[PDB]
């Protein structure tokens, strides 16, 4: 698909 | 080849089961599970999963609902650029299953009120006033039935008024509650084959 | 301050023209309908609070409001205006069965009758490309409606407008079936200002 | 848009 | 409704007419435009295209070329995750392009040997030792027909010695066309609509 | 698709 | 060093081989053929350096290997263990048309040859639902090839093995065909080898 | 792999 989780980061 | 036609077998039967629990632990609000699950079906997505249109379906699902889940922490970024809070990329994510499931404008409306409607008071409630505006103004429609809410919150981010009743009586669990009802139409309410042997064969046994 | 009392106001007098509104339908009364129809739209633009029964009544308002002018092929309830009404009031049946917590089993046979009247009525009007379309899209992933579909192709297929399934089509019966269906998920309270004006009438 | 009336008019394809 | 068919008609066919100008540029080692035409693209993208598997191919390929063409700045990031440099990211599109493409091992055996050899030579041109390494041991296949060129740059890593004919010898150039090469053989060649009505109306003029 | 440029940040 | 001439010399050896692997093939010695294919393979894994002549003679070696087992349907030459033979071969025709940059019209005519084999070849040995994938991934696309591939479809729906198209397909003379074909993209040079062999043969 | 020998046998489907 394309990610379901996320990278941390904001 | 013949072995990697039975694992996409059984990696869509594994990813079914596992978005099918997924959703049982998001509707029971046991968030700390459903994140869990979602890493599962993170880490398969990797593997042969082949073509059934029910998976991407069950996938943009899983999306949304993923980015929904950690949308009060804006310290998550569920995109390559950072400025996107995950309730945005919820948006954005929208945007796609309208197009993918191809949804009219009245179908998708709704729900992507409820989504821009939590993505600005969240910001508005960690004071992210300035951030909260410009979501507001790139997203909030502007229609003659929701203009006194985006006025409400325009003034709102003005006075940076975190007591005003619409802030105070915006309910988390309720919009999330909601947008899984919404997401959760545009799939099929059958029994995962895994919990359907899983029945059966618990049965087996006795005593 | 007197901006609550607009709220309070707002619904009593929404509720009160739906109440009129069904009334009118039910009694094939479709100009009076329209008519109140168009008070309501007024309305919608001021503030209603919130309240679970407001957001019932006009999604079925919705509804109606699209049966009602299902003959209309001219007439575009969405921004994709190349939906018919009818396409329109399937849509809004969809969100009336997520909105309202409905069984799939509760709602399917009344959206059975949307789509074949959306279909009929696509035909009756000579639209046979869009019936068309509207039966492949709507029709074809269900196998309890088969004979249906490959009734109406073959009659798309022939521009049979003759076939006794496009003559015998009622649109009123088809009109009424979907009010009775959509009622029996309303409370069924005579409005609060209705009730003053029977008591005023007391009196004077 | 929780419209109840129409927002305008459709092209029929009739004939 | 209409409009928006008709917008995707004409979206499609432009397009399908800058992959074209794409390819040329980059078929003439024209870079430069090659990446200001992959960004006009790129703008497209967010618009309606519908769903022709023929721009999902000419998608993928325009991928998989971008990252080539970006594979001697280890700078950029086409990634979600820092860690990946183009080349390696190049990889992950072949990946892509072989499981949708529905390509064999063995066709794209080739191309991916010369990607996953560009991909530790930049790095060692940088001195990105380490770096070189870890992709080099990741992605680096122990084949008996490739396990000399593997030992070679595993030693090489070790005297960080840049000046081994293996590193002098390699052409960024040739390595690029020879991958243009491959990925243009997945694609039709026939000449795209705007093009042939732009030839036509062209000579419609005169003098 | 998913993206053909880059997004900066190495 | 000494290194740099094995690589010199494990190119005249490759070469030697590769000139009598297509003299054998030529003679339909086909157990010569495979023999000598051998010594190649073992070969692969020394240093050769690096030449386009070499490079083209083992994409060529590769796809007479194919061929030549193209009736064992039981040899696997992919890590896809489901691929024929066959199949295999036009992958490597593929894998040529892209190296040797070769137009679509110079190959067509010899890629299709090839699949009508791996179709004809998968009947012949009772493979029916094979063929059946075979002719549907590989001829459907070509408008060209249009009542081959109808009349393979019948073949195979009724098993008829008896039909002409079956019974006189002639594997060898396919395998011969493509042999010219692969020979016409090949430089004609007599290898070194030979011609020291021959040369020693003066005197002694 | 520019392999030319078989990498093994495949499962025949005949009968």
């Amino acid at each position: 698909s394309f990610n379901l989780a996320p990278l941390g980061r904001r | 080849a013949g072995e990697a036609r039975l694992e996409e077998a059984v990696n869509r039967w594994v990813l079914k089961f596992y978005f099918h629990e997924a959703l049982r632990a998001f509707r029971g609000s046991r968030y700390g599970d459903f994140r869990q699950i979602r890493d599962i079906m993170q880490a398969l997505l990797v593997r042969p999963l082949g073509k059934e249109h029910t998976v991407s379906r069950l996938l943009r699902v899983m999306q949304c609902l993923s980015r929904i889940e950690e949308g009060e922490n804006l310290d998550c970024s569920f995109d390559m650029e950072a400025e996107l809070t995950p309730l945005e990329s919820a948006i954005n994510v929208l945007e796609m299953i309208k197009t993918e499931f191809t949804l009219t404008e009245a179908v998708v409306e709704s729900s992507r009120k409820l989504v821009k409607e939590a993505a600005v008071i969240i910001c508005i409630k960690n004071k992210e006033f300035e951030k909260a505006s410009k979501i507001l103004k790139k997203h909030m429609s502007k229609d003659p039935t929701t203009q006194k809410l985006r006025n409400d919150l325009l003034n709102i981010i003005r006075e940076k008024n975190l007591a005003h009743p619409v802030i105070q009586n915006f309910s988390y669990e309720t919009f999330q509650q909601k947008m899984l009802r919404f997401l959760e139409s545009h799939l099929d309410d059958a029994e995962p084959y895994l919990l359907t042997m899983a029945k059966k064969a618990l049965k087996s046994e006795s005593a």
